[PDB]
């Protein structure tokens, strides 16, 4: 009783039934599967419904194929549901667990969705709102079209395992125009792509070298479409790798999660307004699992190690896990290293490793002195020969990973980079054509990163300026104009009209967006000075020039970094009567030299 | 020919279906070489084959019933047909 | 087919002057949608929609200009119970759309004059059911003063008194603190669903307008 | 009494960026007008009005803000059988005000949030029957080309291809010729009464518009 | 049958009753009058709102009378209907014939109402909006009021004939202030009003001067209220000079009604945009009768009264009467007056006469050739001493008539008046100090007539500009910038940046508000002219000075006045290298002296 | 006391009355003096008697009736007091 039946009419007098039970169709999923579907559409419905979305062989670069071996305690779940193919055309929706992840460009007619499922990711792209191409890699299921069609004509590429599927109205193609190229990632497909180690220096950096020597962040082409696609490649290998559990030397898997997290990274900076919220990606070992695994036994005995383990730790956002003499371990290898390049362009190893330190104390809230004491480094390196190597760097076609083209002038506290202050550091008047102009944006390029700062989060992240954290009670910030409330010493006017603003403020108050006159300190002056106890250490200098941009800022720690600064065979000072010296010391205290 | 739904709350769902018929080409006289009519307590509707066809498909295929569908699908069989080719 | 897709959108100079300011509604609530257009020359208006959760392109509702039949209703899909309305002032048109706002249904409405290929948008309407701040781990709790619509940029409820917030876990150090209108259930029993994405398709638009009081935001560049 | 003519007045920013131009709409036909005001917190909103022929002060219809029951019908003496309406919509309330238009009930009505003392103005609406153009004696007769409501500063009506014109003596050497809208008789038979007084207490408004098409019009300074 | 019956209830047994006749309410009298007062509100609801209107004796000035002898073919009639008192609270609403007349100032907030009626007149003041102020003179209804108010603390002021009654909220005396003064008014009832040749010396030409003098004009201030209600008062006079048609001599009525023209035309540029429509005011004798009874003898052999008689009919709206040979006459007056005074100062008997031409030729649009030929003298006359005369008459206290403070140099076709051509007008460096900041506002006033002329109203009225009609095919526009199409000649920058434009077009032309740059031709230059047949006659020179403003256009008509002006030693010309000097030809030439 | 009054347009006019009475102090309790009621079909309405009068007064005038309303307006009288004295 109250089954359904299906009968086909045997015969007027009798007919065939299938007496089918209705608890195979209790559940909820069989009505959202019909309401999404019309039944009364005729045959010619659907035929237009198909003649508007662009076939591939017909419309796309045409259908191939590649083949390749694809290879190389708790396990992650996918924490966050979404509603895949929402009221789509061709596909039926469905509620399914997932990793949805979605970045906003700035135009606001812009974005980028990826999202991931067990078996197969999919890509969106959208513009200007309209119904958005889709990219679609992985195990499709059998019965995912909405209606009866011919799907060998939407399969772009297949691979060994997987194939490639594309939806995209056929009004859109003049804009993806990229899609009837025969190239169109050819890189990232054509090879043992599950090879994560060989797969991101093939085909992720490989287009973010290429994206970021260009200056096309930000802008949706088919050199972003592809390094996004690539990126989404590379999170599907990494949930392949044997998630059964098999044992692993942690420094690879440390290794691996920092090449994914500065992946992730890279592509938040490139082409969001703000980090998803998601974080929280699988790994094959989960964090909290590693933390413990390495400081029961303190197997750690390598510096970069345990940087890689605290950036890993930092991202997943799990800070409470960071103890504080790690970070102080960390500031020591920081002081290390500034001893080591200072006033010279940073080596390329010494770049790789800022790199992570640089994009670490920008991601926490806790031990705000280990984070100052670090990021007053991060800037300090910003000498104005750093910049000349950085600019004789970006001319070399020789850059395999993305980490080499890192510099602490981009992401530290100095935002006040111009065209006027890099072309006037040559004295042949030449520069690389390409350079003076494409260095600009990649100074210029905004990571916001200055929020984790309780004195300097309300500064306004327009207007060029500079920021020191010279030590933990004191602050100094370095601008045209009066931004924020503390004592402010004006100094003589670069142009008449502009004035060099020097702010001083207290780390333990909370930023203020004051913009008045008040406490206009005049500038102290000191010739002999006293090095008693080194009461200048930990102290920032800064050589202003009258009748142009401000230049070259330095900190000095020790008292041996003061010496050779002052020091003026090593160049750092020269005493012209144009440019002027001033000393910023541990304490409020702003005098010249 | 064919019911016509202006809205889709007003198409009943399986809670309130009963029967669901067919009739092939062999009696039937439409181009589609066959109907369906399905039965509601209040009024019948009529629907095309070949889209009911694709749709019970894919809820079989969705609760892995491919194991017990052999006799079902293979009397879907005929109408499973017209899968639409670009032209 | 009746139309297509907008192809050649065009946004009215008092687009971004006369939209109203994001409203925060409380979840359960029969939320509608008004809408005021001088007669004009456009054979078809609609409604076109923008669902913040999980959602893409747009869905439009095309309504005759004159008599306010329906020609096209692609709200379906999300709105199954949703009913619209038209009423005509000889000096103008009116029509409004209705629903049940819930977590699914938050997002930008616009109104928007139609023919077969083009369009107009005149005026916008965002609404939101739960709003993401960001605390320090040791700093008190922020309270904002959410008030009426008063006028300008300032995020609104029409029930600000029902306010309650809950916390999400932790983002980049922070505590993320999301702030919603409850009393759907008694008292404090009610809680939201914690959201599951975020920045999502509304983002850019919400975190341009200011919310009254002492509080902090992830705001665009 | 519930309240007093407003003793402080106030103007939202959107005053002259949301009011639509003129328009010219033919005697004897049902115009209501409509308005949109969001969630709010004052107790009272009204409509306002001054009416362009032999009228002085201003006329005030007052709604309770919430419950939409009337308080107080200033419009009475000049508005005899005009129904109001007030539609509750929990995002914002809507009230309109209807009548038949006609020579003594044209001019300016303003949709005004209100309490026992202040006000609020929000829009401005100008209702006009006849309007005023002056021809040179040997000219030929100008030719304006009203439409639909379109968009901008230009006086428009629902139904321009009504438009018919009279002339009404001499002004200092000029011809007066008025346009109108008609067919409310057959053909051209109906013709308007001539205007008794300009410029009349809506001239300084209505002169700051552009008339599409080639016509003189004295303006303002 | 069907009549109402009035009953007062005699007994309970039988009651007493009026039977009357329906008949008496048929008529729509009573209804209108029904509606206008609630039947229902208690004795409270009266005692609160004579609460809010202020008293006589209570708030206001204290009642006081006054008493003199008031004294010195078809009849016009009030073509004109208004509803009186709408809406109001303490009057009843009725419809009547009448003269309805408002003025509205610049501020769109504030508007004068003048209306009138058979036995008496109403004075409607508004401001912001709300309910206004009322006066209302004149024999008085004995049921005016809508409810048995006390009238007595109403009427303010009472003379032999008539009542003055003052309406006014409460709450607007902080504003209406000079009500409370005991003066206000007294200059304006207290004397033989109907005495309309003393009224105009006595009361409003005295309030005329006053309000030019100190520039209140615009401004809703005690001075213009008392003005308009002077000018409401002259023009119910003018209805009582016995209208039942006794025989008057021609000049005394041309004479009174010129007043009266003159009256209502300042009221029009001081308190007004737009002159009002209704015209048509009544007199002792219409119009036409004037015309017909004066042209059928020629009875106007004195000048002066043609041009009064053309004034009467141009500002009643009857142009079609006007004949081409009597504008000619005028025309040739003019000129007559513009020989006599040439290059100096207008006599007083100058002054008031040209007033009259120079209202004239902007009020009407036949004979556009004439209409040219006396604009031109009128702009031609505003030599630089006709200026230093002004200024030095404008401190005169002895000016009992409004005529007296006339300038052409006002209403003519130059509108560029400055301070600085005012100040360095003067080589004492010094001036009357209230002169020269009265002199501006004087000369700035707007009438805005250039409409008339179908090659200018396009013109803006704004910017500062020039006009010139020398004649009847050309008329040139002297601008800063190119302001209207046609033939621009650019000249020597007053300063740089800043240029002297001189536009030539044709007057058979209708303008268009070209802003670009065309026809931008050089200026030719002639020393030895040819005079032959006075090919240079009807020619307007100019003297352009390069390193400040534009100066002293003057006008030559013949041969004569073209030698007088020439011969340096009247100091017309002064060949200074700085300044140089223009000829604009009756045809197109431009060139340089 | 007053029947209370929303609408102008639901007040009778004449087209409407039939009979229009009053009743002195000497039977009636108002403090007012007296009191006067209206009859209209199906209804009836309470008035106060000067404002009324006044109302009458002023009509009176309007249509010149001064000279036949000698015994109208003296039967009037004790009704035509209560002039408002501004206190
Ligand atoms: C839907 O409505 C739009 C309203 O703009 C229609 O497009 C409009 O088409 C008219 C056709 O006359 C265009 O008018 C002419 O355009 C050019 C440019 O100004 C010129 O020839 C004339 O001055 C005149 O204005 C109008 O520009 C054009 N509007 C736009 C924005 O392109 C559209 O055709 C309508 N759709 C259908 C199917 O009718
Ligand atoms: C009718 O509504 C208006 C709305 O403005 C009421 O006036 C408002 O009264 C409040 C009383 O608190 C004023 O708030 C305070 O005003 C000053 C100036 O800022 C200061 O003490 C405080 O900062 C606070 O804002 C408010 O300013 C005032 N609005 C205006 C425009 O003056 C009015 O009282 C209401 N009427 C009645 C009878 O309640
Ligand atoms: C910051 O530290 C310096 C360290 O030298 C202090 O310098 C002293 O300055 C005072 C005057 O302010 C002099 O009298 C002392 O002789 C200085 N000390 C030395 C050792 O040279 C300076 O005062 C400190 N400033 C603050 C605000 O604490
Ligand atoms: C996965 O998501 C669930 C959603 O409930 C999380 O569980 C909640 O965690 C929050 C704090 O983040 C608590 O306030 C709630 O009480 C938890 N709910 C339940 C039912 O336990 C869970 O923490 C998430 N897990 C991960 C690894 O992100
Ligand atoms: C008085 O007003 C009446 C209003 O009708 C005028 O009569 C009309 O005059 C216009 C031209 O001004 C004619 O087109 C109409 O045909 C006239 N109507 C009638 C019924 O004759 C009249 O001209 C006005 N008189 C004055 C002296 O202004
Ligand atoms: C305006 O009239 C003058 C009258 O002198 C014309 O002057 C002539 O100018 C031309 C050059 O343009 C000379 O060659 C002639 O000799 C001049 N004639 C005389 C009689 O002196 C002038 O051309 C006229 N301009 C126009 C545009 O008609
Ligand atoms: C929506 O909410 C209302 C109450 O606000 C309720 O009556 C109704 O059942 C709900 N559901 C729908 C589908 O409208
Ligand atoms: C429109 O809304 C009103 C209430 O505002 C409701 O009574 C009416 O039924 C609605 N119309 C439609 C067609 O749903
Ligand atoms: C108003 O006009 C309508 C038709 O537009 C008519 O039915 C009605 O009787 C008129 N009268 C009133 C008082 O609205
Ligand atoms: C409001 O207007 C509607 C039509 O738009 C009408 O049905 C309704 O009766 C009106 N309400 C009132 C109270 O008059």
């Amino acid at each position: 009783e109250n089954a359904i039946s299906f009968n086909f009419f045997q015969s007027y007098n009798q007919y065939y039934v299938f007496h089918m039970p209705r608890c195979l169709f209790a559940g909820p999923l069989a009505e959202q599967f019909l309401n999404q579907v019309d039944l009364t559409e005729t045959l010619e419905r659907y035929q237009q419904r198909l003649n508007t979305y662009a076939l591939v062989s017909k419309d796309l670069a045409s259908y191939r194929s590649f083949s390749q071996q694809l290879k190389a305690l708790h396990r992650p779940h996918f924490n966050q549901t979404c509603i895949l193919f929402d009221g789509h055309d061709l596909l039926f929706s469905t509620v399914t667990p997932c990793l949805h992840q979605g970045f906003y460009l700035m135009d606001e007619l812009r974005y980028v969705k990826i999202t991931l499922t067990e078996d197969f990711f999919v890509v969106t792209v959208s513009i200007d709102d309209d119904t958005p191409m889709l990219l679609i890699f992985g195990h499709l299921p059998r019965v995912l079209f909405k209606a009866p069609y011919q799907r060998d004509n939407f399969i772009l590429r297949q691979t060994e395992k997987h194939e490639l599927l594309v939806l995209v109205k056929k009004t859109q193609l003049n804009r993806h125009s990229y899609l009837k190229d025969s190239d169109f990632l050819d890189a990232a497909l054509d090879f043992n792509y599950l090879d994560l180690s060989a797969l991101l220096r093939n085909s992720f950096h490989r287009y973010a070298v290429d994206v970021l020597k260009s200056g096309r962040c930000q802008m949706l082409d088919r050199r972003t479409v592809e390094m996004a696609f690539a990126y989404a490649l590379a999170l599907f290998a990494a949930a392949r790798q044997e998630e059964a559990g098999t044992e692993i030397s942690i420094p690879r898997a440390l290794d691996r999660q920092a090449a994914l997290l500065q992946i992730q990274e890279f592509m938040i900076t490139c082409l969001s307004q703000t980090p998803p919220r998601t974080t929280l990606l699988l790994y094959p070992t989960a964090v909290d699992l590693a933390k413990r695994a390495l400081w029961t036994p303190d197997q750690i005995t390598d510096i970069t190690s345990l940087v890689r383990l605290v950036y890993i730790l930092s991202k997943q956002n799990q800070q409470h896990l960071i103890p504080q003499w790690a970070l102080r371990q960390i500031a020591d290898f920081a002081l290390q290293l500034h001893k080591t390049h200072l006033a010279s362009f940073l080596s390329a190893f010494a770049r790789q490793e800022l790199y992570l330190m640089g994009s670490l104390v920008h991601s926490m809230l806790v031990h705000t002195t280990e984070r100052r004491e670090i990021f007053i480094v991060e800037t300090g390196l910003c000498s104005l020969a750093e910049l000349s190597h950085f600019t004789q760097l970006l001319a070399h076609p020789h850059h395999e990973y993305l980490s080499d083209l890192y510099t602490p002038c981009s992401s530290s506290g100095r935002r006040d980079h111009s065209l006027e202050r890099l072309t006037r550091l040559f004295p042949d008047a030449t520069v690389p054509a390409t350079v003076p102009a494409a260095l600009s944006i990649l100074s210029t390029m905004q990571p916001s990163t200055l929020e984790t700062f309780p004195d300097l989060f309300c500064l306004p992240l327009g207007e060029s300026f500079s920021a020191l954290t010279v030590s933990e009670h004191v602050s100094y910030v370095v601008t045209n104009q009066y931004l924020i409330k503390g004592i402010s010493y004006p100094v003589s006017t670069t142009v008449v009209g502009q004035s060099l603003i020097i702010t001083q403020t207290d780390s333990q108050s909370k930023c203020e967006l004051t913009r008045n006159m008040h406490t206009t300190h005049s500038i102290t002056a000191a010739l002999n000075i006293s090095l008693e106890n080194c009461a200048f250490c930990q102290s920032a200098l800064l050589e202003y020039d009258d009748t142009q941009g401000v230049i070259n800022i330095m900190y000095m720690h020790d008292s041996d970094d003061v010496l050779f600064a002052l020091d003026p065979y090593n160049e750092v000072v020269v005493s012209s009567p144009r440019t002027h010296y001033l000393m910023l010391l541990k304490n409020g205290t702003v005098l010249e030299v | 020919d064919y019911s016509v739904r202006q809205s889709s709350v007003s198409f009943p769902p399986w809670r309130d279906i009963d029967s669901v018929t067919f009739v092939p080409r062999n009696l039937s006289n439409c181009s589609a070489h066959g109907l369906a009519v399905i039965v509601a307590g209040n009024q019948t509707w009529y629907v095309n084959p070949f889209s009911l066809a694709h749709l019970l498909d894919a809820i079989y295929n969705v609760l892995g019933i491919e194991d017990l569908s052999a006799n079902f699908r293979r009397q879907l069989a005929p109408y499973r047909h017209t899968l639409i080719v670009p032209q | 087919f009746a139309t297509a897709d907008i192809a050649e959108k065009m946004w009215a100079e008092n687009y971004e002057t006369t939209s109203p300011a994001p409203v925060l509604v409380a979840e359960g609530e029969q939320v509608t949608i008004p809408c005021t257009v001088m007669t004009h020359s456009w054979p078809m208006v609609s409604i076109r929609a923008r669902f913040c959760r999980s959602h893409d392109g747009s869905d439009e509702l095309i309504l005759d200009a004159v008599k306010g039949h329906r020609l096209m209703n692609g709200l379906q899909y999300r709105l199954p119970y949703a009913t619209w309305n038209f009423s005509q002032l000889h000096l103008g048109q009116i029509f409004s759309l209705t629903f049940n706002v819930s977590t699914d249904t938050a997002g930008m409405y616009e109104c928007v004059l139609r023919n077969y290929s083009h369009g107009l948008i005149m005026q916008r309407f965002v609404i939101l059911t739960q709003l993401e701040t960001l605390s320090r781990p040791d700093e008190p709790c922020c309270t904002p003063a959410l008030g009426r619509y008063s006028l300008g940029d300032q995020i609104w409820s029409p029930t600000p008194w029902r306010l309650r917030n809950h916390d999400c876990g932790m983002y980049r150090g922070f505590q993320r603190n999301y702030f919603y209108i409850g009393r759907a259930d008694a008292e404090d029993c009610w809680k939201p669903a914690c959201p599951d994405e975020e920045p999502d398709r509304c983002w850019t638009v919400i975190q341009r307008y200011r919310l009254p009081g002492d509080c902090y935001r992830s705001q665009p560049h």
